[PDB]
């Protein structure tokens, strides 16, 4: 019987679970399976009667991320993008060149760029170059929207952005992609960009997943985002 | 399908003036009722294998479920009232041709195989939602609204009576009609009058009644209501206060709002479900017409829109004549000064004015309402514009 | 059915409609005679002193609701209690009226003199 | 004591609303939340007394109609009955004489003498 | 294999020395006893507890359930940043070190001196001035529980949720003493309460009112020191700004 | 003047005083009438339901007893992730309706091949092992999926959308009728079009007209259906309908009211399944999809991306010639005079949708019925357009 | 045999038992109970159960395997809102609150004296105040006086904050108000303290959205619970606010808030009393002009005086000397009451 592990508690670890029969139970011992990873939310196959965790199952869909189509094969070879030679050279040298020469980066004792940024008039190929980079790097693509996030009530901060980043890191040849500028009463966007800065700044050491943060204009710029780390590589 | 089970509709006594003729008619009705009770009781008194074995096979108790699919002639997908659904068998004695997705199959308590079907399942809510005693109000009790009554009779009565004109002209009968106007204009009274004069099943619904706490109970209730209406054809469904659920459609976040939207989308779907040629019509009333969804009132769903304006001077005097038709007024009461006063008097306001005038008459130890009593009553019942002097 | 509210004007017209609500009774703040009646009702259990003129106390409460009259009685009783007595004098009622009906006025005379 | 101990060991009976008596042996009743069952009536209860929408009792798990219970009124609303009358009389109301008469002309007069 | 797991619920009342009213989560409530060897004196009302599935007796106690946003906000690694990585803040870092850590290291010094330890302080300044860094370093030095929350991220569309989140934050802080709640951008929740205002304006006032009562309110705070960072100290509410 | 409460003497006098001599008898008779009616309704009662017992010629009672004893009942569940069975992990997540979710093995009867994600699995009641897949067997003649082969409406019936009908003709005919032209022009045939315009403009009718002209069967799918009770296996719905379309000859897929679907877990399953049936299915097929909703933006952004729905046809409110053509089309099916000025009626209803026009014609018919006339006159149409359209100011300052 | 049978009847009342609501009595020995398991059962009432405690919706204990109405519980044992336990009681005494003699007296006359000397009120023949409003500038002693009242009370103290009432789910705020007042009623003479009452009790207006309507519903439920149809007995309610003028007039009337006690900023003598009562636990001040510090005209609340003393202690710790003198006390005074303006000169 499948259950959703609510949390793990220390006693030497105990976990409380919510079985799929809308019942919340406590476990002094964690079943017949290991108890180290045991993510707080990992679905577990618990006993039908004694309710002990026999074994753990693969993860589940988190709604919007399933709705957030991967389109894993973008089918580009840089022959689709034309006229942006300097731009794609910059993109390569900003994302994949540090990806393969991260050793030369830690020799310098500095961290690789954790995210590229571009800006320009609409329809100039910003998304096409993103898809091209995803193809040449065989990295998972996520087409996060910019105007869509401003709506959807208060909550499109650390509930979707974090959702977008989080489970991308296991099928992780990955390149998550911000799109048309967004607004980079007026308090929801403030929360959105606070989530952005304090989640992108909380990035991965090897940076196995990168962010590309295409926009539509250079008029509206947040220094907390356009700084180093978050969005410094600008094309 | 079984025909329309209309209301009781005891015959109307015409005099109503507390005279001998009223006594004669009422005594005649009482006489017929007595000879009816005598016959029913005496015929109750006079004159007195496989069925028992099939009852044994059914077992005890037998649960009631709703059929949803039929894979083969010996297997189906029934759903218990809880919400769970099972792949169950159909035993031989169950009459197959009655099995139709949406019926009420009788299920064995253990191994819920279909052992019978229930023609009448109607739950207590949809059962009380059906009119049994016709309201005493009648078109004679409605003052004014000649155009409104004419439109409602063209909409829910003319197709019911001789309808040959509708297909002679080639136009479809108006599927559903909605009444709107300021509160107290006659929207509910005009539905009472329809129920009193109808020859079809009348289903009164509060609108807010359809919403139910448990998940899936709202759409199920709406589906059962309209299934009863169709199965009870011809029938009329009066969903009063449609704005209780008819408000503007907006994106839902909470589960309850999702269930409300589900209930209304079910109601809209089932309104689309039956053909206009069908003898089931819907009647809806509201005060806030502007707050309704601009999809329930689509021309393809509810073509007619009967307006109920505040009564004019002649309609006001007609309503006053109707509501003072049972009073012992004097010869001094003009009743014209009141309908003169440019106010927003409605049918409800006029009825309350009459009641208050009666109470003033009682306050004077007299049973003959005078003009002074009406004068004080009008001011007493009228509650609550432009400053005096601006507009001459 | 009986209903009560302090804001009738915000009530819906479909609910205020006659036939659903007839005889919308208004409860205005008591006048001087009614205030005196309320004072005599709420001072029935007190130990008043000979020479008490509740009419003057009622005249001292212009536009005071019945609840404020009961509060005046209660505060006069408390003024008696503080001095550890059981009887209540006219002065006690006067200070009770002053305390209960105390309200913040327009401190700025300039604002108050906007209107003639 | 021994009889009470004996009847305290039998399981409680579910309550339910009989929507209609289908037959002189079967009764279809909705029980919350098990669902709707067509139960039988035991030897005691006469079915002609089983009226639609009346609260009943069904046995342990055989679901046999064995008692007719008073009509269903949910506790959240049955609490609104004023079982303990409050101690406030018209003699303790100052002013509001006209208001009292007006409220009596709608609350008392109709119920007392509807003939008028 | 031998274990059977346990029902978990919250104690509601202590009927007597043995009979406890316990409500299971998303289920019914019972009157239950407790295990023979157990500290009954701590089983307060509202304490999450575990029930044996069969006999339905108080099996063992549980720490109060932590809110998921509170969980994610409390389980973020500060990064054990030392004090050397601040620079040019000597006077201010010394002051904040005093006000926060001195009550957390030698409370007897404050007890002797004659004062109650101060309950928290404010760091205001232009963005990028390292107030977040300074608080993060304080937390690492103290090696205590640290709730790093950002105001304007606890606000919610639902009417009563932001104040509830503040309540849960401070309840965790009290449960996990010693603790330092760093609320950044307090300028968001804290804002001179004013009348008029849209529903949102009022909702934020209600939240500020909770924060205020949750800091200096009937229930005194202990070993829970707060650090609040903002760029617009001038717009903060006087009641919040009050000592 | 203080009101005086009615004394008991006043109550007694007022009751009797002036009254009909018959009034007592009338009141008693009426009360007895009500009591008698209640008594009749009490003594009729007990109407026999007579449950669905077939005639005894069909009862094999022994066989029903044996099937009651033997045939186990299986609860119906919705399957989920296969959890990489591959004969090493033959387990699946199954959601047993409102009861719960479980992870269950197969049965000896079933095989792994016919069990995948998303179809209706009949699980047992002890071990909950999947014992028989139950495909929804939808083929829904009881609901939507119009499945109309040759709609009665034709090219003449649609009026006013001449530019619209021409764009539709191009996209869904020139590849369909002249594939060789697109092949020798080196371009994939138009994968589909999104017919967007204000509701009631007639886009559905224009699509059905071209369907009748193409002689390709017209499939209309509603969205509210699979938002309401028939949710979940909607992926299998579209799977089977696309499959039978492949079995069918040249077709015309049409999604109306698809805004409900586009605007999401089972819903998301529905559109990724149609992605599998549009991108995965070769774009050269004759099952051309005709997308149509008022909303031009609510459609999911991954849907109109190139290699998919390729163009958009913008329907607009009919013009004067369009309005008079619609009026003539709708009045052809009516008993009216031969000298009706339909141009006049088209003029009198500017910015009026086609549905408004059909409602105007219906109201004209009702107005003719009102005067009990078998033929509707121009005055009836004028009054109908006065009633429907507009739901001194324009006559006293304008002239 | 009677002893054995009585033992068996006592044993059936053992634990565990499922809680249920006594819906309605049918017979002398049977009843209808709605078990908390979500079902309604027709069960048998134990004879030993006292009957007049068996009121509708009263929480009763049912036998686990038979649902028999085994025993009845205290009327509001399963209350969602918790009271103030003995350990939760604050340690602030009336002595620690310097000054505000009139404020203390006016609170006590409504929250303390009626509970201990009700015979005085009965002799005078007046209703003791049931409800006091505690308003004034921030940090002038309101919540401290509430804490002190909770310390020096034999009542069942219920502490709530105004914002706590506002719930996410619709109709849960008024429900919480109803439950807290019902808990106070069913308990002994009780005190309800609602800090920051103006979070929910702002002046009613024409609400145009669901949230505002719900907040006004909470306020209306508070009003109808305080002075509604069914009056409360021995239930005193204390509410503190910073802005009394924004409170609804229906809340600010006698019978609901009989006394609106103002807590002004300390003046002269009050400042001296506050300084003395806060510096009592302080070390000796080596003869600093505390009376002159008091004499300085400054609009500072008691919280500011506590801050001045706290700052003095911090400075003394920082410079490592346990005995405060005028230097660090003066620096603390300047720091606390800074009142920095910098305002452009054209304004004044
Ligand atoms: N035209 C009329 N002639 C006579 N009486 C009328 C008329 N219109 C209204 N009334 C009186 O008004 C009373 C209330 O009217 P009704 O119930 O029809 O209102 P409604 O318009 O449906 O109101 P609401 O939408 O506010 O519920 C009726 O009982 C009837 O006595
Ligand atoms: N240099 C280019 N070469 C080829 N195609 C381009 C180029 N620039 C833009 N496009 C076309 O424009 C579209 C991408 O627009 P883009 O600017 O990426 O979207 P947005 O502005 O919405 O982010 C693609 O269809 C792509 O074929
Ligand atoms: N003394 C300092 N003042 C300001 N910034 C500093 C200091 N030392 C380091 N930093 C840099 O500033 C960043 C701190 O950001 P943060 O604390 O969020 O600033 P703020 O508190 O203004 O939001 C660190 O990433 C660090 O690289
Ligand atoms: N151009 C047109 N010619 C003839 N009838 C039309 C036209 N446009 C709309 N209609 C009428 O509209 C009605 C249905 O409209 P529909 O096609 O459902 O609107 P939508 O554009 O929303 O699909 C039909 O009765 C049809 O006769
Ligand atoms: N009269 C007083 N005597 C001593 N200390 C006081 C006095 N008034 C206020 N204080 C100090 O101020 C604080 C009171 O704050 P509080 O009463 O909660 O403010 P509010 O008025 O906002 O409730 C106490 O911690 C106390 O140290
Ligand atoms: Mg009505
Ligand atoms: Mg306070």
């Amino acid at each position: 019987l499948v259950s959703n592990v609510i949390e793990l508690l220390d006693v030497g670890k105990c976990a409380v679970i919510k079985t799929s029969t809308r019942q919340t139970y406590f476990l002094p011992v964690i079943g017949l399976v290991d108890a180290e990873k045991l993510k707080p939310g990992d679905l577990v196959g618990v006993n039908k009667d004694s309710y002990l965790i026999l074994e753990t199952l693969p993860t589940e869909y988190d709604s919007r991320v399933k709705a957030m189509e991967v389109d894993e094969r973008p089918t580009e070879q840089y022959s689709d993008i034309g006229g942006l030679d300097k731009q794609i050279q910059e993109l390569v040298e900003a994302i994949v060149l540090p990806m393969n020469h991260k050793e030369k980066f830690e020799n310098l004792g500095i961290q690789p760029p954790k995210g590229v940024l571009m800006y320009g008039p609409p329809g100039t190929g910003k998304t096409l170059l993103a898809r091209a980079c995803a193809a040449q790097t065989k990295a998972t693509f996520l087409k996060l929207a910019g105007p869509q996030l401003v709506q959807m009530f208060i909550g499109d901060g650390a509930k979707l952005v974090r959702d977008a980043f989080a489970l991308a890191k296991e099928k992780a040849p990955s390149i998550i992609f911000i799109d048309e500028l967004d607004a980079i009463g007026d308090r929801e966007v403030q929360r959105t960009m606070l989530e952005l800065l304090n989640q992108l700044d909380g990035f991965q050491p090897n940076t196995q997943v990168k962010v590309i943060a295409a926009t539509n204009r250079v008029d509206i710029l947040d220094p907390a985002l356009l700084r180093s780390g978050r969005l410094d590589r600008k094309i | 399908t079984k025909g329309p089970d209309a209301a009781s509709k005891l015959p109307l006594v015409t005099p109503h003036t507390q005279c001998r003729l009223k006594l004669l008619k009422l005594e005649r009705i009482k006489d017929y009722l007595l000879m009816e009770e005598e016959f029913i009781r005496n015929q109750e008194q006079m004159k007195p294998e496989e069925r028992s074995k099939v009852d044994d096979l059914r077992g005890t108790p037998m649960s009631v479920g709703t059929l949803e699919e039929i894979i083969d002639d010996n297997h189906a997908i029934v759903s218990t009232s809880v919400g769970s659904e099972h792949y169950v068998s159909i035993l031989s004695f169950v009459d197959k041709d009655l099995l139709e997705p949406g019926c009420s199959v009788l299920l064995n308590h253990k191994v819920h195989a279909v052992i019978g079907v229930l023609m009448d399942d109607t739950d207590p809510l949809v059962t009380v939602m059906k009119v049994e005693k016709a309201p005493q109000e009648t078109y004679a009790d409605i003052g004014g609204l000649d155009n409104q009554i004419q439109e409602i009779k063209e909409s829910v009565e003319l197709p019911l009576t001789h309808p040959e004109y509708y297909e002679e002209m080639g136009i479809k009968p108006p599927k559903g009609v909605i009444l709107y106007g300021p509160p107290g204009t006659g929207k509910t009274l005009l539905a009472k009058a329809v129920a009193n004069q109808t020859s079809a099943t009348f289903l009164r619904v509060v609108g807010s009644e359809l919403i139910q706490k448990y998940l899936g109970d709202g759409p199920k209730l709406v589906r059962e209501l309209f299934r009863v209406a169709e199965e009870h054809a011809p029938s009329i469904v009066f969903i009063d206060e449609i704005d209780a659920i008819g408000t503007k459609r907006y994106d839902s976040n909470s589960g309850g709002e999702r269930e409300i939207q589900r209930t209304m989308l079910e109601l809209l779907n089932q309104l689309d479900g039956f053909d206009s040629r069908g003898d089931v019509k819907v009647i809806m009333a509201t005060n806030r017409i502007e707050t309704l969804d601009p999809a329930l009132i689509r021309p393809g769903r509810i073509d007619r829109k009967i307006e109920f304006p505040l009564p004019d001077e002649k309609t006001k005097k007609r309503i006053f004549q109707i509501h003072t038709s049972r009073m012992t007024l004097a010869d001094d009461v003009t009743l014209d000064d009141l309908i003169m006063a440019k106010d927003d008097l409605s049918g409800a306001d006029i009825k309350a004015i009459c009641t208050e005038a009666g109470l003033m008459a009682l306050r004077e130890r007299r049973m003959k309402v005078t003009n002074e009593d009406f004068k004080k009553s009008k001011e007493n019942v009228l509650y609550k514009g432009t400053p005096e002097g601006l507009y001459l | 059915v009986i209903m009560a509210t302090n804001r009738i004007d915000i009530l819906d017209s479909a609910l205020l409609r006659p036939g659903r609500i007839d005889r919308k009774i208004e409860f205005p703040p008591p006048n001087e005679e009614a205030r005196l009646d309320i004072l005599k009702i709420h001072s029935r259990k007190m130990n008043l002193t000979r020479g008490i003129n509740l009419r003057k106390i009622a005249e001292l409460m212009p536009g005071a609701s019945g609840a404020e009259v009961k509060g005046v009685c209660t505060e006069a009783g408390m003024y008696a209690l503080r001095e550890r007595r059981v009887h209540v004098t006219q002065e006690d009622f006067e200070m009770a009226v002053a305390k209960v009906m105390q309200k913040d006025s327009e401190k700025n005379m300039s604002i108050k003199k906007l209107w003639k | 004591l021994r009889e009470e101990l004996q009847l305290l060991q039998e399981q409680g009976s579910y309550v339910g609303e009989v929507v209609r008596a289908m037959d002189k042996k079967k009764v279809l009743v909705k029980v919350h939340p098990e669902g709707k069952f067509v139960v039988d009536v035991d030897k005691n209860i006469d079915i002609n007394d089983v009226t639609p929408n009346c609260r009943v009792a069904l046995r342990n798990d055989s679901y046999t109609l064995h008692k007719i219970l008073p009509n269903k009124v949910d506790p959240l609303v049955s609490l609104m009955m004023v079982e303990k009358v409050p101690d406030s009389t018209y003699e303790m109301i100052g002013g509001l004489d006209k208001q009292i008469k007006e409220i009596k002309e709608v609350i008392e007069l109709p119920v007392k003498h509807p003939e008028l | 294999l031998q274990s059977v797991g346990q029902i978990v619920g919250e104690v509601l009342k202590q009927l007597t020395e043995e009979k406890f009213i316990v409500k299971a989560t998303n289920g019914p409530r019972y009157v239950v006893g407790c295990r023979r060897q157990l500290d009954k004196s701590k089983l307060k009302p509202g304490t999450r507890v575990a029930l044996d599935m069969t006999t339905l007796t108080i099996m063992r106690y549980l720490p109060r359930e932590v809110d998921p946003l509170v969980y994610n906000m409390s389980h973020e690694d500060p990064g054990n940043v030392s004090y050397s990585e601040i620079g040019g803040l000597s006077e201010q870092i010394r002051e904040l070190r005093e006000v926060i850590e001195l009550p957390l290291t030698n409370p007897e010094l404050f007890q002797r001196v004659g004062i109650i330890p101060p309950k928290g302080c404010l760091l205001y300044g232009p963005p990028g001035t390292g107030k977040t860094l300074l608080a993060r370093a304080v937390a690492s030095q103290l090696d205590c529980n640290f709730l790093k929350v950002v105001s304007s991220s606890i606000v919610d569309k639902y009417i009563g949720e932001s104040a509830r989140l503040i309540r849960e934050m401070f309840n965790y802080a009290r449960d996990h003493q010693p603790c330092i709640i760093f609320m950044d951008e307090i300028d968001a929740i804290g804002g001179r309460r004013f009348s008029e205002g849209t529903s949102a304006d009022r909702e934020i006032q209600r939240t500020l009112m909770e924060l205020l009562n949750q800091m200096d309110g009937f229930d005194t705070l202990h070993r829970v020191k707060m650090i609040m960072a903002t760029n617009r100290p001038d717009t903060l509410d006087p009641a919040l700004l009050r000592p | 003047k203080p009101i005086r409460a009615l004394d008991e003497g006043d109550i007694a006098l007022l009751k009797t005083y002036g009254q009909s001599t018959y009034s007592r008898q009338i009141k008693q008779v009426e009360d007895d009438i009500q009591q008698l009616l209640k008594k009749i309704n009490e003594l009729t009662g007990i109407k026999e339901s007579d449950t669905g017992l077939a005639p005894p010629a069909l009862w094999d009672l022994a066989a029903d007893k044996q099937t009651l004893q033997s045939e186990q009942p299986l609860q119906v569940a919705r399957c989920t992730k296969i959890i990489n069975a591959d004969s090493e992990d033959p387990k699946y997540i199954i959601n047993v309706k409102q009861f719960a979710k479980f992870v269950v093995d197969l049965s000896d009867q079933v095989a792994p091949t016919d069990i995948e994600e998303g179809m209706r699995v009949g699980v047992d009641r002890n071990k909950y092992q999947i014992h028989i897949p139950l495909p929804p067997k939808i083929d829904p003649t009881v609901t939507m999926m119009q499945v109309e082969e040759k709609p009665d409406v034709t090219y003449s019936d649609v009026g006013g959308c001449k530019e619209q009908i021409e764009k539709l003709r191009e996209v869904v005919e020139t590849p369909l009728l002249h594939p060789e032209r697109f092949v020798n022009l080196g371009i994939e045939p138009p994968k589909g079009v999104l017919l967007f315009g204000p509701p009631g403009t007639g886009k559905t009718l224009c699509a059905r007209a071209v369907a009748n002209r193409t002689d390709a069967c017209f499939i209309r799918v509603i969205g509210s259906e699979l938002v309401q009770k028939y949710v979940g296996e909607g992926a299998r719905m579209v799977r089977e309908l696309f499959e039978m379309a492949r079995t069918k000859k040249a077709c015309l897929i049409f999604f109306d009211e698809i805004d409900a679907i586009g605007g999401d877990n089972e819903v998301q399953r529905t559109m990724l399944e149609l992605i599998n049936q549009l991108d995965g299915f070769d774009p050269r097929g004759n099952i051309k999809v005709l997308m149509a909703t008022n909303r031009p933006d609510t459609l999911d952004p991954a849907l109109m991306r190139p290699g998919r729905l390729d163009r958009k046809i913008e329907f607009s409110l009919p013009d004067l010639e369009g309005r008079t053509h619609i009026f003539k089309i709708h009045a052809r099916s009516m008993s009216v005079e031969r000298d009706i000025r339909f141009e006049l009626l088209a003029r009198l209803c500017p910015n009026s949708t086609g549905a408004e026009i059909r409602s105007v014609c219906t109201e004209a018919g009702m107005f003719a019925i009102r005067a009990r006339r078998k033929i509707a006159t121009e005055k009836d149409f004028l009054e109908a357009v006065n009633k429907v359209i507009k739901s001194t100011p324009r006559y006293m300052t304008y002239n | 045999e009677f002893l054995h049978a009585q033992e068996e009847v006592k044993r059936i009342q053992s634990i565990p038992l499922v809680i249920g609501q006594f819906l309605e009595a049918v017979d002398q020995n049977t009843a209808i109970v709605g078990s908390t398991t979500g079902s309604n059962y027709y069960v048998r009432i134990l004879s030993t159960i006292d009957r007049e405690l068996l009121k509708p919706n009263a929480s009763v204990a049912l036998h686990k395997h038979s649902n028999a109405l085994v025993d009845v519980l205290p009327p509001e044992a399963d209350s969602s809102i918790m009271m103030l336990t003995s350990d939760q009681k604050p340690d602030v005494m009336y002595a620690d609150i310097g000054g505000m003699d009139i404020q203390k007296q006016e609170v006590r006359e409504a929250v303390e004296l009626p509970l201990t000397h009700f015979e005085l009120y009965k002799q005078i023949g007046i209703d003791p105040p049931r409800g006091v409003l505690m308003y004034g500038p921030p940090g002038c002693g309101k919540t401290m006086l509430a804490k002190a009242v909770a310390h020096h009370t034999t009542a069942a103290f219920i502490r709530v904050v105004g914002s706590e009432f506002v719930q996410k789910y619709l109709g849960e705020g008024p429900r919480m108000v109803r439950d807290v007042f019902r808990l106070a009623k069913e308990n002994a003479p009780a005190i309800i303290f609602i800090d920051e009452i103006d979070a929910i009790a702002t002046k009613r207006f024409d609400a145009q959205t669901g949230a505002d309507r719900e907040v006004q519903r909470i306020l209306l439920e508070l009003l109808n619970q305080m002075d509604g149809f069914d009056q409360n007995v021995n239930v005193k309610v204390i509410m503190a606010t910073n802005r009394a003028d924004t409170l609804d007039p229906a809340l600010l009337r006698p019978g609901r808030l009989d006394r609106k006690i103002e807590f002004p900023l300390p003046d002269r003598r009050q400042k001296r009393l506050i300084f003395s009562t806060i510096t009592s636990k302080m070390n000796l001040s080596e003869e600093v002009d505390l009376e002159d510090y008091v004499a300085r005209p400054d609009k500072i609340s008691g919280a500011d005086i506590n801050s001045i003393c706290q700052e003095s202690g911090m400075l003394a710790v920082r410079e490592n000397r346990y005995i405060v003198l005028a230097k660090d006390f003066e620096k603390a005074y300047k720091t606390v009451i800074k009142k920095d303006e910098q305002e452009h000169e054209f304004y004044k």
